[PDB]
């Protein structure tokens, strides 16, 4: 149920995302869909770990250089209209209500959560966010994240010759 | 008699030239040699892989 | 069927971004964000993937790593154009 | 000779030309613009 | 009876598959050529003359198909003989309707020069039994010593497969 | 899995980042499959070695199981349109809570 | 040995394109350090 | 485009960058080196004394990152209908991740970035752009079956890219129009062959190290100022023009060799129409070849008269003379060469 | 910058002097000897600028060797006609079309209206470019500074000087304007500029008292062409460099006196510019790192052949300056065949070099 009102919700600031014009409300309209992404790829997953790590990298760590840029991007107010919110309200409450006369057992998603599995299952049992973290830091997939942590510092090199500073 | 040996050299050419063109139109409508016409894929990383998992269940503990 | 019921959100989403980026009545900005939605859409749709495997979803901080560092680099592309183009930039429709 | 032959070949090859040009003037996002069009419908039969 | 092909029953066996299957090419040629155009050269601005110019770059190409097809048939259909040169008078037609659209009479003849030529040849493709765009008998995945370019550092596990 | 164009020292990092092999409900499903494209290769085992590429893609890809799922849903809700079926029958003894 | 390229010959390569035509002929060359 | 040690550093992550996409065993991998390549080709093809290189680079930047999450997201959608990275029958995605490749490679429904970006850069950036950013997406077009969108890209390239290139008279659109037809040569034997597509792609690499030397140390951009180049002899500077020629495919040059590979291995795989109109549509490339071979193959100019010392980098054109022997009288080596079998 | 009466001695030197006219100064190069470490306050460039009459050598040779600088002279065109071997080609020219002969300065005083003028004053151009970079060449790489009797930034004061007399058409204008906004944005302005202030009739009592040749029954130098020049100096050349260079007016109606203007130069305080970042003055050599200098060094150093070969615009609507096929051919085949010239420099045997058949040097920065 709660995943269908965060599809209705994604659906709406999407359809007010692609209406609007004004940077900075382009950019409250991202930071107000990452918090639904987050929570909706939440319901699929074992554990809230990865919804956590997109939190803090795109919406605190990324999208404040967007929310900044926006901001000294433009000198006027947003132009707030009671017809855009009435619409987003109406087919907000539509969708809404069309979750509710429809089943949702064939419209829940089939990737299984935590509870979800099965009772004789030995590694759900082990330690939350445990088993799908481990490759990070095993044989041979360190590589990776050490080439990604090499991978940022040349980016920040990149950045700081881009900009010329 | 050099014109002759000449011929049948070309001649022995084009024969192992068709026979060849041969081979290899019936390599690649098959995909059977291990040459020509083979796309290698190989499981080694997935046995790299499995063999780490196995190897991580002896690790598993306190 | 599967295509329709399970993940078609996420592809109409994608659209819809794509069609924001590119569209001309937009500005360079709104392409950026436009950009980074279809970030967000393209890690709903990597996610819904990784999630039928078991334990491989740590590819998701790999993949969030690579598009991070891409809307910073379009960022600092964009930003560099005001010691030269001025500011007012940000309001071009057309390149 | 000349029409149906090098002259002409040249003149409607300069005038192909020009009108290729008239293509390239445009901004980028046109171009991205058709590209997203031919993902389009290429989704769309994947639908069918 | 819109996924009809051309060539699934002989020249002159029936008309309205030939002419669905020459006017679908024209129609995905025409919205092809007219998605490149109204874009880039002479862009217009609104919904009517828009729809005008997909209208003016396609229908003409749905009469030169038609056009071609039923002057085809006729020639066909004429005579008991089935040979190129039905399709080289198909071809002048088509290039004398195309004319037409371009309002220019050498336009059209000179159209149908070329097109009549492409008639011929298409014929002598589907007389002696070869096509225009195969698929490769041979295709080269790679060169030789396929098997010993692997310089990987990684050690190989032992295989759970044998040949015996 | 795709086969790369060359085979250098920098193919050992990316190839085992994604695959069925740590624990999972059938990776021995897909080591059944790696194998074969060890013996038939790439390009004949997709013709010689059909049968084993289809359970691996039915088990994690869950094709023909949701799509048994979705008519077994869907016939219930057309009887129930239809008039054949309505009331409290219209589901069934729920399973208790840690049968599966 | 005769004739030899005049800058009537070379008038014609120092447009902005080969063919100009009433859109490129109101154009302008660009610099020619390319910056 | 040496004036940094950082530069080197970009040159030889973008290096590591594609040979992480051109090994990659997924097709998600292949994402992850496209990106390090994308972070290594953005300060490169971005300078402070061009102001048309900014603009440039933001180009590049849309037009890879709307061709990568295009390709990533077909890529997913491929794992969602079948969890391995190959196809049994091939289907639309594939054909989206087919279309996600040209637009990064630059195939001519999807070219259009392509001169329009080279309008305004230097002649080692362009360097880079048509050899090396060339490497990433056509690798991973060769693991596609799909015979209808090579077919039109590949006739697309020959046509555009040769009629496209007569209007122009900048050294740097030309070339990058020039490229585009050498793209679908390219295309054309990666349907026939992995080996073929290498031999044409080393040589028309071999070609453009050749020619775009010339126009970077000489500082050539335009077609007027070809005729303006001073060199001491005017033997040399019609010799050192025969790398058009050598480009263009004519039989005694280099060149010849690679467009005739690919036609003795098109007509022995029973493909003979497409390959006719390539060929139609080459002779376009090698007349906007002789249009720039008007400034050297007569004997005699009217030379302006200020400059009469011909300065020239050292290195760099000791480099140049050893790759233009071989562009002209590289076909000797025929009988050394084993890579064709 | 400090005097050498102040200091009480010679300059010392803060690195070692890198060998720039042996040793190119690539990237790799640039990795292991850095640039900023042999740089002071006497790392300046110091213009003295004038009319044609005012003493300009004698004065910057006594500022060079009082500031402890190199004295860079005055360009003049036997830089070309006089080869390395020492040869004159002035001597081919009954060998030479009339349209292709040689045009030196001397010519220009008795014949001003001659079509060679055009190319001469772009000749000129093309020996101060060449000249400042084999400035910057010495304050990059050894960090001493110099003083150069003329710049490339002053020389299109001359350029509307012959036009305003009307040794130019409009032409020659539009192709000398094209050439400098091709190439005057490639070199850094200079820190110093000294303009030696005289009236027109004291420049013309200078020529007469000079007594050369040419200067003397020349109709070039009338009250015009000077009174044109000296204002087109001070309103347009010193209005253009004062926003970065320093600018030193000195009435040199008199004979003039060198420890006055060099105390006027030691009280000018160089720091006060490097405060704000974006100011005008010293714009061109405010490098904020060590790869911006090694840069700075690379592009004067290493891509000076860049910079020579950004003279190559066409231009062919003009019928005097552009040398015919015929006349280009017999020219290259007189200028070529002679005996400075019939190969590049140092591998020339006819000339009297020896060694050759074991000989791969090229040279630096070496015209060919
Ligand atoms: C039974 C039926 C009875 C009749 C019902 C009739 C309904 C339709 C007519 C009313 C209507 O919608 O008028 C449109 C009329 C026009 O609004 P708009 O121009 O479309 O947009 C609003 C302005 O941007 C707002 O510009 P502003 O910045 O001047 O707004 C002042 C702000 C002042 O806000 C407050 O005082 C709210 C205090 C904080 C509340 C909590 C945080 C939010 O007022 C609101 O935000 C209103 C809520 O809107 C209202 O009258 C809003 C209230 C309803
Ligand atoms: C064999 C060569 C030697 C013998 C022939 C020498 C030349 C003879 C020319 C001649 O007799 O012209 C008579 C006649 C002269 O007409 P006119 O009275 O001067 O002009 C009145 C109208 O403006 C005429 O209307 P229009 O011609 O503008 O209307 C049709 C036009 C409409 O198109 C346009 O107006 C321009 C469109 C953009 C052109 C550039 C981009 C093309 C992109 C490729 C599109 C097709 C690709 C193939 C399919 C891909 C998908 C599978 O479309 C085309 O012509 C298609 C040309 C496609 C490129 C072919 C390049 C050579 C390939 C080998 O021209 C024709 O009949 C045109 C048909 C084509 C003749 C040959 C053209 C060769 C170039
Ligand atoms: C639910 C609230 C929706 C508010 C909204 O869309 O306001 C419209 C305005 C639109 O701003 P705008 O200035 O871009 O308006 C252009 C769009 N039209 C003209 C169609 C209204 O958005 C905001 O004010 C954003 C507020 C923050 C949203 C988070
Ligand atoms: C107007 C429409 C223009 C575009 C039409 C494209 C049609 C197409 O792709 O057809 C595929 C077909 C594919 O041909 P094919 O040879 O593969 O046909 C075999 C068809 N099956 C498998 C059903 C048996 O292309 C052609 O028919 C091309 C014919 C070209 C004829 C003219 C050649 C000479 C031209 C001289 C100028
Ligand atoms: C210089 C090196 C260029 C890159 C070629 C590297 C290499 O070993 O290629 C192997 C290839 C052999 O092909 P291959 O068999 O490795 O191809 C890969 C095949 N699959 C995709 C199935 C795995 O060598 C050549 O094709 C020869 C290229 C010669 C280039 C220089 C000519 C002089
Ligand atoms: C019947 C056989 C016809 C064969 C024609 C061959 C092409 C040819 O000869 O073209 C000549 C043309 C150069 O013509 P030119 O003399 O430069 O023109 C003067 C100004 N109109 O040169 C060109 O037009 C160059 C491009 C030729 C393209 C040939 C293939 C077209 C498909
Ligand atoms: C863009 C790049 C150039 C494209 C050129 C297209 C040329 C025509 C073409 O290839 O058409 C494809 C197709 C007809 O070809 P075919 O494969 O026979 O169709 C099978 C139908 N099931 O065409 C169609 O199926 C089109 C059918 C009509 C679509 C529009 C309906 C309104
Ligand atoms: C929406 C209304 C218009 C729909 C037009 C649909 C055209 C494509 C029809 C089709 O089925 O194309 C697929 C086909 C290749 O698929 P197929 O041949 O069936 O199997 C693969 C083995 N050859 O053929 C191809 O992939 C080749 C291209 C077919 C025609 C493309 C038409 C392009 C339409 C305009 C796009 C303009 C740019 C945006
Ligand atoms: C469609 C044609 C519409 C009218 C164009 C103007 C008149 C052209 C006359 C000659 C047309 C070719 C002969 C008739 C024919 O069979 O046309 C259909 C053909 C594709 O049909 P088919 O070979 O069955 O391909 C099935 C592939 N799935 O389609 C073709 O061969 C394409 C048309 C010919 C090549 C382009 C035009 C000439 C250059
Ligand atoms: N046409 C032309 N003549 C020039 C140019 N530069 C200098 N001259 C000529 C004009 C005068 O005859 C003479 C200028 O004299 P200088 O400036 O060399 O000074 P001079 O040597 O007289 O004194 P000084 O060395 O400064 O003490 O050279 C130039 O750019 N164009």
């Amino acid at each position: 149920m709660i995943q269908l009102m965060l599809y209705s919700l994604i659906i709406t600031t999407s359809i007010i995302f692609l209406n609007m014009i004004h940077p900075l409300a382009l950019g409250l309209t991202l930071l107000i869909q990452t918090i639904f992404v987050c929570l909706l790829t939440g319901l699929m997953t074992k554990s809230f770990w990865y919804s956590y790590i997109l939190f803090l990298i795109f919406l605190g760590g990324m999208l404040v250089l967007f929310i900044y840029v926006t901001s000294l991007a433009s000198n006027e107010m947003f132009n707030l209209s009671m017809k855009l919110t009435l619409f987003s309200s109406l087919i907000l409450i539509f969708m809404l209500i069309l979750s509710f006369i429809m089943d949702k057992t064939s419209s829940s998603l089939f990737l299984m959560n935590n509870d979800m599995q099965s009772i004789i299952n030995m590694n759900s049992y082990f330690m939350e966010n445990s088993l799908s973290l481990n490759k990070l830091y095993n044989f041979p997939t360190n590589f990776i994240t050490i080439l990604l942590m090499n991978y940022l510092l040349i980016t920040l090199i990149v950045i700081v010759k881009i900009t010329k500073l | 008699e050099k014109s002759l040996h000449y011929l049948y050299e070309e001649n022995e050419k084009a024969q192992i030239r068709l026979l060849e063109d041969e081979v290899r139109r019936k390599m690649s409508e098959r995909n059977d040699y291990q040459a020509y016409y083979y796309r290698p894929s190989v499981a080694k990383y997935h046995r790299i892989s499995k063999e780490a998992a196995d190897e991580l269940e002896a690790l598993r503990g306190d | 069927m599967i295509m329709i019921l399970y993940w078609s959100l996420p592809m109409i989403l994608f659209i819809l971004g794509l069609f924001c980026f590119v569209s001309n009545r937009k500005h360079l900005l709104s392409m950026l964000l436009s950009l980074e939605f279809i970030v967000l859409m393209l890690f709903f749709m990597l996610f819904i993937y990784l999630n039928m495997l078991n334990y491989e979803s740590y590819f998701s901080m790999m993949f969030l790593t690579f598009s991070v560092c891409e809307g910073a680099l379009g960022l600092s592309i964009l930003v560099s154009m005001i010691r030269t183009h001025g500011n007012d930039y940000f309001q071009s429709f057309s390149i | 000779s000349e029409y149906f032959g090098g002259q002409h070949l040249y003149q409607k090859l300069s005038m192909y030309s020009k009108t290729l040009f008239l293509m390239h003037n445009n901004s980028l996002k046109i171009y991205l613009l058709l590209f997203v069009f031919w993902i389009l419908i290429l989704l769309i039969l994947l639908f069918l | 009876l819109l996924r009809s092909k051309y060539y699934d029953h002989p020249d002159g066996e029936d008309a309205f598959g030939k002419i669905v299957a020459t006017n679908k090419y024209a129609v995905s040629a025409g919205v092809a050529w007219s998605m490149f155009d109204v874009l880039t050269l002479s862009k217009p601005q609104g919904y009517l003359p828009t729809l005008g110019r997909f209208a003016y770059n396609t229908g003409p190409l749905m009469g030169m198909a038609t056009a071609f097809t039923l002057t085809t048939l006729v020639a066909t259909n004429a005579r008991g003989k089935d040979d190129k040169i039905n399709y080289l008078i198909g071809g002048f037609a088509a290039g004398g309707v195309f004319g037409a659209w371009k309002h220019n009479h050498v336009a059209g003849l000179c159209a149908g020069l070329f097109l009549g030529i492409a008639g011929v040849i298409k014929k002598m493709s589907i007389e002696q039994g070869w096509e225009f765009f195969p698929n490769t008998p041979i295709k080269q995945y790679g060169g030789l010593n396929i098997a010993g370019n692997d310089w990987t550092i990684m050690a190989d596990p032992p295989k759970n497969w044998t040949t015996e | 899995s795709l086969t790369p164009f060359l085979r250098l020292p920098l193919t050992d990092l990316t190839g085992c980042l994604i695959n069925h092999q740590t624990y999972d409900k059938c990776g021995k499903f897909e080591m059944k499959m790696m194998e074969c494209f060890e013996a038939y290769g790439l390009e004949r085992g997709k013709r010689e070695c059909a049968d084993l590429i289809s359970d691996f893609q039915e088990c994690v890809g869950m094709q023909k199981q949701l799509m048994r799922f979705h008519a077994m849903r869907n016939e219930r809700y057309k009887q129930w349109l239809k008039g054949e079926r309505k009331g409290q029958e219209f589901f069934a003894d729920p399973p208790r809570v840690d049968a599966y | 040995a005769k004739w030899y390229p005049d800058p009537e010959f070379m008038k014609q390569f120092s447009g902005p394109v080969m063919y100009p035509d009433e859109v490129t002929s109101l154009w302008t060359v660009p610099p020619w350090n390319s910056k | 485009m040496f004036n940094n040690s950082s530069k080197i550093l970009f040159i030889t992550i973008m290096i590591i960058g594609t040979l992480i996409t051109v090994t990659s065993n997924s097709w998600l991998g292949a994402w992850m080196g496209l990106e390090i390549n994308l972070l290594s080709f953005i300060p490169l093809l971005s300078d402070n004394n061009n102001l048309m290189s900014t603009e440039a680079s933001l180009k590049y930047f849309l037009t890879q990152v709307l061709a990568s999450t295009v390709l990533l997201f077909s890529s997913i959608l491929l794992m969602l209908k079948n969890n391995m990275n190959n196809e049994i029958n091939e289907s639309f995605t594939s054909m989206i991740i087919m279309s996600a490749l040209l637009l990064k490679s630059g195939a001519a429904p999807f070219h259009f970035w392509f001169p329009n970006m080279m309008e305004g850069l230097t002649w080692m950036n362009a360097l880079m752009l048509m050899t090396w950013q060339k490497i990433a997406p056509l690798m991973l077009i060769s693991y596609l079956n799909i015979k209808y969108l090579l077919l039109i890209s590949v006739i697309l390239s020959v046509i555009i890219g040769a009629i496209g290139g007569l209007n122009q008279t900048s050294l740097r659109k030309l070339m990058a129009f020039s490229s585009i037809n050498h793209l679908g040569w390219m295309l054309s034997s990666l349907m026939i062959s992995e080996s073929i597509w290498l031999i044409y792609f080393f040589f028309y690499s071999f070609l453009s190290f050749v020619l775009t030397f010339m126009f970077n140390i000489f500082k050539l951009f335009h077609l007027n100022q070809l005729f303006s180049w001073f060199v001491n002899s005017k033997i040399l500077k019609f010799t050192l023009f025969m790398n058009f020629l050598s480009l263009g495919g004519l039989p005694p040059f280099l060149g010849f060799l690679p467009k005739w590979l690919v036609i003795q291995q098109l007509t022995l795989c029973n493909q003979y129409f497409m390959l006719t109109l390539m060929m139609m549509s080459t002779l376009i490339t090698l007349f906007f070849y002789l249009r720039i071979c008007y400034s050297a193959f007569m004997m005699n100019y009217f030379e302006n008269n200020w400059i009469m010392k011909m300065n020239m980098n050292s290195i760099n054109y000791n480099m140049y003379m050893i790759m233009t022997f071989f562009s002209i009288f590289g076909l000797f080596l025929i009988s050394l060469f084993y890579f064709m079998f | 910058i400090s005097g050498k009466t102040m200091r009480g001695g010679p300059r010392v030197p803060k690195a070692a002097p890198y060998p720039y006219k042996t040793k190119k100064y690539s990237v790799f190069n640039a990795i292991f000897d850095k640039t900023s470490k042999r740089f002071d306050e006497n790392s300046k460039v110091i213009c003295v600028e004038g009319p044609i009459a005012a003493g300009k050598s004698k004065f910057a040779k006594e500022l060079a060797e009082e500031l402890d600088m190199e004295y860079y002279p005055a360009v003049d065109l036997d830089l070309i006609y006089i080869n390395s071997y020492g040869y004159d080609m002035r001597k081919l020219d009954p060998q030479l079309p009339p349209s292709c002969r040689s045009y030196d300065v001397r010519n220009f005083c008795l014949d001003p209206s001659h079509d060679l003028a055009a190319q001469f004053q772009i000749r000129m151009y093309m020996l101060r470019y060449s000249q400042y970079i084999d400035a910057l060449q010495h304050v990059l790489s050894t960090g001493q500074g110099v003083v150069l009797e003329r710049s490339p930034y002053s020389d299109f004061v001359f350029m509307e000087a012959m036009f305003r007399q009307g040794y130019l058409s409009r032409g020659a204008r539009s192709v000398y304007n094209e050439l400098r906004q091709n190439t005057i944005g490639e070199l850094l302005k200079p820190h110093l500029v000294i303009y030696l202030d005289l009236p027109v009739d004291a420049v013309k009592k200078q020529i007469k008292a000079r007594n050369v040749d040419y200067e003397v029954q020349s109709k070039v130098f009338s009250d015009a062409y000077l009174s044109d020049l000296e204002q087109l100096y001070k309103q347009q050349y010193l209005k253009d460099i004062s926003t970065h260079a320093e600018l030193l007016i000195y009435d040199w109606t008199a004979g003039g006196e060198t420890e006055v203007v060099v105390e006027d130069i030691e009280r000018i305080d160089f720091n006060q510019f490097e405060a704000d970042i974006h100011n005008k003055k010293m714009l061109d050599w405010r490098f904020p790192l060590e790869a911006e200098w090694c840069e700075a060094r690379i592009k004067y150093c290493h891509e000076k052949p860049d910079l020579m070969n950004y003279f190559n615009v066409p231009r062919f609507d003009v019928p005097e300056l552009v040398r015919s096929a015929d006349d280009g051919k017999v020219w290259r085949d007189v200028w070529f065949n002679a005996p400075g010239m019939k190969y590049r420099p140092g591998y020339n045997a006819d000339m009297g070099d020896e060694g050759l058949l074991t000989k791969t040097k090229i040279g630096i920065n070496q015209g060919i």
